[PDB]
């Protein structure tokens, strides 16, 4: 059964983008240094313009997220009155589920990230054809995309700051995997299993 | 690379000494080549930078005399002392190195 | 001393600049640029993959429409600022004034921001009238960065003669078709204009598509960024505009001079450091153009 | 050694220690306290390491626990209380006042690093006062000047380095001068 606890960012001046951004990254590096990846995360409350003031991370097991919520940056910022943590609260019945599903489209729709693409169908052309000319590629004259936040990361192994997009969705119920990607995400690469929120 | 320095050195004698021995062939060149380093690195100080040796120092810069003092740290860093011996204005009225007021600064006043 | 009507009509007829891109098989293909809303409109324009060079290329041309002004209330004046003209022209001439807007042509003062990054860029012109080649500069980088490296061009004293004939002599004129190329790196930022209202660019469709474009009168603002040439020395980025009223160097406390600086021009050698720069500046100033009524 | 401070506070002899003028030891000590006992030796012999330590430390811990955000961040938040604390001491010589000496030596050297974080964090109109010694009259008269370029009588409309740059080239005096430090 799923087991929740949640954190409020109490400074009134503050990017919460910035907040949640560094709470997925320690997130994340728990769903490294042990191999478990049980945990997602989950935002109570979403508002069009900025993610919400609280985020809830959500586990089938309770041990393994009060551990992860015992990592060293929490414990150094709840003494600073800048985070306020709930012990833990059985999942209601009431509640609803949604999925954060990230989104790697936008990557691609951005110019830079054309030109990737671009570069990628050069290189796989290796496969034997006639060589295609860029000049037929071009990029469309209006794109229009949902509301979206684009929290912000930094790689680790190459110092490349690629930002990740979450884009909130409603989905069935059920779903018993319980598994997750480095991050929670909603959208593991095996199935999109939703979070509550 | 930094020449030999001296504290009698001034600022308009230490760039002729600079630009003399880091190969460019003459002055009014150099201060050039100056102003597009700091446009190449996106310095905000580029436009105010001086172009003749007359009124270099920081004391004749008008109102950009903090963008002439940033882009003379930033050349500094990246290391010898361009700053002290620059002639800066002081609301106490000239300041140079730690006394308020080949060539000697001695020379100007 | 300022008639109830006085206007002139500029001498610099800057055009919009149109953005190409140049392939490897050397076919171009005008610019293009993607526009991004939310459900607020971002606009983007970058190089695309493939491109060898951008080039951009646009039309100035230079007359003689300062010599009268083009309405004039009271005939004093007319004659005062047409002497005025003419001693300006036969004492101090019409080379630093043509110098300098030559170089700002010449340099790549026009493509503003759009030069910071290129490996390389060249400016090449053909004037009208012309009897030879095209004039040509290569790798303004770092061949010409100076009045002395512009004036060791094979013929730079013949292009800048015609616009001191264009300048001096009624009807005279001068026209220049420049031809920038742009070598910028793999998926560069370019940077057009901006249209008056986020960031969205001004456009005009060039060959059945849209196009970027940097306004005809943003380009005429770097073709004469002399001193930028104004009523007062007004500064874009920091807000504060120098030659104040206050400081008695405006275009109006130095046009109401105009008797003063005609004895000055006639009767012996004039000072380099205050009446020469004063009569640049309202020279300057009556290129442009503008109404001075009130 | 908890002992030589009582001979070091006297201002004679006390070779571990920069010998100030004793006005300037009692600041010293008055600093020491918030941040009275033989801790206090040991900081001064390897005086320069041990000092660019602490900064490390602290700075790192505002950086990595910072809060707001990566950029836009304030001087308090990263450096206020190191800062805002030692600058207010007696007289404010530079050579004499060594913390400070040294402070403005590592924020000089560190300045325009990584993204120039320390050279972009913006600033009030009352701590720009504050380390200038200047008048808000004459902070009105310079940003009218344009010589302060905003990016309000308290608002966050400038940045470290501009006023920093702005100091070292308008704001030196005999005592509260560069080369005193250098």
């Amino acid at each position: 059964k799923w087991y929740y606890k949640t954190i409020t960012f109490l400074p009134e001046l503050c990017n919460n983008e910035s907040l949640a951004a560094k709470c997925l990254r320690v997130l994340h590096g728990f769903n490294y240094q042990y191999e478990t990846r049980n945990i997602g995360v989950s935002f109570p409350l979403w508002c069009d313009a900025t993610v919400g003031k609280k985020i809830s991370f959500v586990s089938k097991n309770k041990i393994e997220l009060d551990l992860l919520l015992k990592q060293h940056y929490f414990v150094q910022m709840e003494q600073l009155q800048y985070f306020h943590i709930s012990n833990t609260v059985l999942v209601p019945e009431d509640c609803t589920y949604v999925s954060f599903r990230r989104c790697q489209s936008i990557d691609k729709l951005t110019a830079a990230g054309l030109a990737r693409k671009i570069r990628r169908l050069e290189k796989r052309a290796l496969s034997r054809g006639e060589q295609f000319d860029p000049s037929s590629f071009a990029q469309k004259e209006h794109t229009a995309i949902a509301h979206y936040h684009s929290l912000g990361e930094s790689s680790k192994q190459t110092n490349r700051n690629f930002r990740l997009n979450i884009r909130m969705l409603s989905e069935q119920p059920r779903e018993g995997n319980s598994i997750f990607s480095s991050y929670g995400l909603s959208n593991s690469e095996n199935s999109f299993q939703p979070v509550p929120l | 690379q930094r020449p030999k320095p001296y504290s009698d050195e001034s600022l308009e004698s230490f760039f002729i000494r600079v630009a003399n021995k880091n190969g460019y062939g003459d002055v009014h060149r150099f201060l050039e080549a100056t102003k597009r380093f700091l446009q190449d690195i996106d310095h905000n100080g580029y436009q105010t930078f001086p172009t003749d040796i007359t009124r270099i120092n920081p004391y004749s810069a008008k109102n950009s005399s903090s963008a002439r003092t940033a882009s003379f740290l930033k050349l500094a860093q990246l290391p010898p002392e361009l700053l002290g011996l620059a002639i800066n204005r002081t609301n106490m009225a000239v300041v140079r190195g730690a006394e308020v007021f080949l060539r000697e600064n001695g020379y100007a006043s | 001393k300022l008639p109830t009507n006085l206007a002139y009509e500029r001498s610099i007829d800057p055009s919009d600049v149109c953005f190409f891109v140049v392939w490897p098989d050397d076919r171009k293909t005008p610019l293009t640029y993607n526009s991004r809303t939310l459900l607020h409109q971002v606009d983007f324009c970058h190089v695309p993959y493939g491109a060898s060079h951008i080039e951009c290329s646009f039309s100035v041309s230079f007359s003689s429409e300062l010599r009268q002004p083009y309405k004039c209330n009271s005939s004093k004046v007319k004659q005062t600022l047409v002497q005025l003209v003419e001693l300006y022209e036969t004492k101090i001439g019409w080379t630093e004034l043509a110098t300098r807007y030559l170089m700002n042509i010449c340099n790549g003062k026009w493509l503003w921001k759009n030069t910071r990054k290129a490996y390389c860029w060249n400016i090449v012109l053909t004037p009208w009238p012309w009897n030879g080649e095209k004039v040509g500069f290569e790798d303004i980088r770092t061949n010409y960065t100076s009045r002395q490296d512009f004036k060791n061009n094979k013929n730079w004293s013949a292009i800048v003669e015609m616009i001191k004939t264009a300048f001096s002599s009624t009807d005279g004129l001068a026209i220049f078709e420049v031809r920038a190329t742009l070598h910028l790196p793999t998926n560069a930022m370019v940077r057009p204009s901006q249209v008056f209202t986020s960031r969205v660019f001004q456009s005009t469709t060039i060959d059945g598509e849209r196009s970027p474009i940097l306004g005809a009168f943003k380009t005429g603002a770097a073709i004469a960024t002399i001193d930028r040439v104004g009523r007062f020395g007004v500064h874009r980025e920091d807000v504060t505009c120098y030659r104040h009223p206050s400081t008695g160097k405006d275009f109006f406390s130095i046009l109401q001079q105009a008797e003063h600086y005609i004895e000055v021009l006639s009767a012996n050698k004039t000072p380099a450091q205050e009446t020469i720069n004063d009569m640049h500046f309202l020279m300057a100033n009556l290129i442009k153009g503008g109404m001075f009524q009130h | 050694a908890a002992c030589t401070v009582s001979n070091w506070l006297a201002g004679h002899e006390s070779k571990p220690l920069p010998n100030l003028p004793k006005s300037y030891r009692w600041g010293l000590v008055h600093w020491w306290m918030g941040i009275d006992h033989f801790s206090f030796v040991q900081f001064f012999s390897n005086w320069p390491r041990s000092f660019h330590s602490i900064i490390e430390d602290e700075v790192e811990f505002n950086l990595e626990h910072a809060v707001v955000s990566t950029s836009e961040l304030r001087l308090k938040d990263l450096l206020g209380r190191l800062f805002f604390g030692s600058i207010r001491l007696p007289e404010r010589n530079l050579q004499h006042n060594i913390i400070l000496g040294e402070l403005l030596c590592y924020l000089e050297n560190r300045l325009w690093q990584d993204k120039g974080l320390i050279a972009n964090l913006k600033m009030n109109a009352l701590e720009a006062t504050v380390m200038l010694n200047c008048s808000l009259d004459q902070i009105a008269s310079m940003v009218e000047q344009r010589i302060l370029k905003p990016n309000d009588v308290t608002d966050y409309l400038f940045h470290f380095g501009d006023i920093f740059c702005l100091w070292l080239a308008e704001f030196q005096s005999d005592e509260f001068n560069r080369s005193f430090y250098v």
